[PDB]
Formats: C-alpha cells, structure tokens, sequence
C-alpha cells in the first residue's frame, strides 16, 4: 500500500509535468498558426487592393 | 502475550489507516499535533 501510494503520487507528479509540457506545446502550436494566419490575411488584403 | 491478542488488531488498524496521505493522514496530523462549527467546538 505504501509503495503504490508513493508510486501513484510520483506518477501524478509525472502527469502534471507532462500535461504542463504538453499544454505549453499546444499553446505554442496555436500561436504559431495564428502568426501565419495574420500574415496571410494581411498579404491577401494587400493583393486585393 | 498470553494476557490478550486484541492489541495486535489496533496496531494493524493504525498501520493501514496511516497509508492514505489524503483525508486520513491530514486528520491524524491535525489531531496529534494540536455543522462544521459544531465539529470544531466538539473537537476542542
């Protein structure tokens, strides 16, 4: 019981580190796609004028 | 030893209840170191 609780708690710490690492990647990927979008909508407005 | 064996059950209860560093461990820590209003008054 003591070993599993320690191991399970350690795994929960691992999930927090993992979700956090993953969350920051998701935010990062979304931001990059937003930069490309703005750049495109801009170039598109220019090319229409 | 021959007087009784009911003490071993208490030892076993404590060893297993302490295993849960959640509600049980927090409660025992608070009690050993030191409607919810009624519970606080009754505890004091």
């Amino acid at each position: 019981l003591y070993k599993n609780h320690e191991l399970l708690k350690l795994e929960r710490k691992k999930t927090e580190a993992v979700a956090r690492l993953k969350s920051m990647n998701k935010s990062a990927i979304n931001q990059y796609n937003r930069r490309q979008d703005k750049k495109n909508k801009r170039l598109k407005f220019g090319h229409r004028l | 030893l021959q007087w009784g064996k009911y003490q071993t059950f208490g030892v076993d209860i404590l060893a297993k209840l302490f295993s849960l560093e959640k509600p049980n461990l927090n409660y025992f820590k608070s009690i050993l170191l030191n409607n919810n209003h009624k519970d606080k008054k009754l505890l004091r």
